């Protein structure tokens, strides 16, 4: 009667002020 | 708007938008959509290789043409390109200036409509820091009002993993379902198409090859759906034949170029038999039988399944076929498997069983749910054999597998096609599928008590029905018991291991010669029925290897050696004779 067991950052791009 | 969008009205009438066949259900449901309030907008939800693009561009194409209604017959289509916005968007403002100047000219206008292809990209294109300003934002507002209209195309996944996120965009858009055409909706079309692909080509295609592609293709291509892929033929079919003449003596295309054509695209050996690889299958049964002696039964069952698939006599939708070897220890079983591999010069997907015992294992052969460590790496069965197409699939000890091992082969055996948890389909319709199994061996070697031993083949045949399911063996194309080696068999035995050990031998330089009368002296002190070959191999090691390996490390046979090897009669000993040369 065994039992087996199964078992964020992202880059951003800058706008300048035009 | 010049960059920012592209005018397919214009393009239709230049001839870049291709001529529109069928799907005149879709067209009148998008005209229709596009005169009404109330979801004015369509949207074209569709699988890939559908056509969804088609009917969009195709739409434009036939209002410059005519046969549309008054009220779409000034409609002018125009197409966003996504990329052309952002290109410049270097400065704060910008995407606003390009997204708020196109929406003017669109809506100022009231007849202008906006065809955003994939529109699940617009629900985002914008996260700089300050902004805050998304594509689908700036237009929400103008949807909801409706006083512009905006078709779009989206795939069936990304629709209710995108678009359906966004219930507002959802709200607004008219869902139009695009299924793959019937077989002669799709010749049709190509049909239509043929006279843009055979001016490309310069070559002309049969109304027969046209058909051929739609029913070949469709057959042997299943990943792909029926409009590209049968297009897909007409165009690698006209390129071939206008490419493979240098004097381009051949510019028709024939139906036998069709079927080479989607041969090599779906990689099935099944094309008409080359007379080189035409000899090879007649010599098929006899080269096996000068590597493995005895046996006839299985070369016979292997080289005759395999001729019938090459000549076309062959299951749908089953592989060529699923044999399990029974038999006693010892016996040729894996050996004619990897043989047979070897003759016809294909790849063995040799997978041990035994590793499978556990029923969590079985989930590697099919990949991992997903979500997990291993979802990545994937099936090690489906990735085989979408790797190697044609090939043999040798599953030994499938007697220790867990039981669902069983159930997945079920399944491969009539639908002849498996799915991962990818969800790819592995064709099994080349695969040679060969499960050894040792069950009821004990039986094999068991001494029944009296004075005459009885043979206990059928007391292992009821062993190998309890295990298998009486459904497995239904659809196994055939059971084949390998039967004991015999005595003349066993000295074909011993001879094809001294051959082995020759050409080891030869690669130190060293020949070997052993007399007649050696073979025999062998075979009998190591013949025994029930252990099987295995024993013979054990002998020729005390026997031929042993002296030799001194003898080679330290002695005569170090450099260029000879060796000769006969039968004492009257000590009944052999004598090994060793020569410096
Ligand atoms: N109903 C049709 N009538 C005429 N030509 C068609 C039709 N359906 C498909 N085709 C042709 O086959 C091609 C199929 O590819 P596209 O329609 O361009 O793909 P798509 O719809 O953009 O693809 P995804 O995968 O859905 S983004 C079309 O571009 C046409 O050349
Ligand atoms: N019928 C045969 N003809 C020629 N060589 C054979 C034959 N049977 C076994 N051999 C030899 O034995 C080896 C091959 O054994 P395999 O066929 O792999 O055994 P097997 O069928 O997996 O064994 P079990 O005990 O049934 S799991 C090679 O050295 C072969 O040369
Ligand atoms: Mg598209
Ligand atoms: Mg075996």
């Amino acid at each position: 009667k065994t039992n087996d067991w199964l078992d964020e950052k992202v880059r951003d791009a800058l706008k300048p002020p035009s | 708007t010049e960059n920012f969008t592209t005018n397919l009205n214009q393009l239709a009438r230049v001839g870049g938008i291709d001529p529109l066949i069928g799907r005149e259900k879709e067209l009148e449901r998008a005209i229709q959509v596009l005169c009404r309030r109330r979801k004015n907008n369509p949207l074209l939800v569709g699988e890939s290789g559908v056509g969804k693009t088609a009917i969009a561009e195709g739409l434009a194409w036939r209002i410059v043409q005519g046969d549309v209604p008054e009220v779409m017959a000034d409609c002018t289509i125009y197409s966003l390109d996504i990329g052309s916005l952002l290109a410049g968007t270097k400065y704060r403002g910008d995407f606003e200036k390009r997204f708020k100047a196109l929406l003017k000219q669109l809506e100022q206008d009231t007849n202008s409509i906006l065809f955003i292809d994939e529109i699940h990209t617009i629900i985002g294109a914008g996260a700089a820091s300050g902004g805050q300003v998304d594509a689908a934002n700036l237009i929400k507002p103008l949807l909801s009002s409706g006083k512009i209209r905006v078709i779009g195309s989206t795939t069936y996944q990304e629709f209710s993993n995108i678009f359906e996120k966004d219930r507002a965009l959802a709200r607004r858009f008219q869902k139009i379902d695009i299924t793959e055409p019937s077989i002669e909706e799709t010749v049709q079309i190509i049909n239509g198409l043929k006279p843009k692909y055979e001016a490309h080509h310069d070559v002309r295609y049969t109304a027969k090859a046209v058909r051929a592609a739609v029913e070949l293709a469709v057959k042997y291509i299943n990943d792909r759906h029926l409009p590209d892929k049968a297009i897909d033929v007409i165009d690698e079919a006209g390129a071939r034949a206008r490419l493979m003449p240098v004097s381009k003596r051949k510019k028709t295309v024939n139906v036998a170029d069709i079927e080479s054509v989607v041969a090599r695209i779906a990689r099935i050996p099944e094309k008409s038999v080359s007379q080189s690889d035409r000899d090879t299958l007649k010599n098929l049964g006899d080269r096996l039988k000068m590597l493995v002696f005895g046996q006839d039964k299985a070369i016979e069952a292997l080289t005759e399944a395999i001729k019938m698939a090459r000549a076309g006599l062959g299951h749908e939708h089953k592989p060529v076929g699923s044999f399990l070897f029974a038999g006693p220890t010892g016996v040729g079983k894996t050996e004619v498997t990897v043989q047979l591999s070897k003759a016809l010069g294909i790849e063995l997907l040799r997978f041990d069983m035994s590793e499978y015992m556990e029923r969590h294992t079985v989930s590697r052969l099919i990949g991992a749910p997903p979500g997990y460590v291993g979802f990545d790496q994937g099936g090690l069965l489906t990735d085989a054999v979408i790797k190697h197409p044609h090939a043999v699939l040798l599953l030994d000890e499938i007697e220790k597998a867990h039981p669902d091992v069983f159930n997945i082969l079920l399944q491969v055996m009539d639908n002849g096609t498996l799915t991962d948890n990818n969800g790819r389909k592995a064709d099994f319709r080349n695969v040679v599928l060969v499960m050894t199994t040792n069950a009821g061996v004990r039986e094999t070697e068991r001494k029944s008590i009296g004075l005459i031993h009885q043979d206990n083949s059928t007391d292992a045949m009821e062993e190998i029905k309890k295990i298998f399911t009486p459904e497995f063996r239904n659809r196994l194309d055939n059971i084949i018991w390998f039967d004991h080696l015999s005595t003349d068999v066993i000295h074909q035995v011993v001879d094809k291991f001294i051959v082995e050990l020759q050409v080891q031998l030869d690669q130190k330089g060293v020949s070997l010669e052993v007399s007649q009368e050696a073979r025999n002296w062998l075979a009998e002190k190591g013949y025994d029925r029930a252990m099987g070959a295995r024993p013979m191999a054990r002998v020729i090691q005390d026997n031929l290897k042993k002296p030799l390996a001194n003898e080679l490390l330290f002695g005569s046979l170090v450099d260029g050696g000879q060796v000769t090897v006969a039968l004492d009669k009257e000590k009944n000993e052999l004598t090994y004779g060793f020569q410096s040369a």
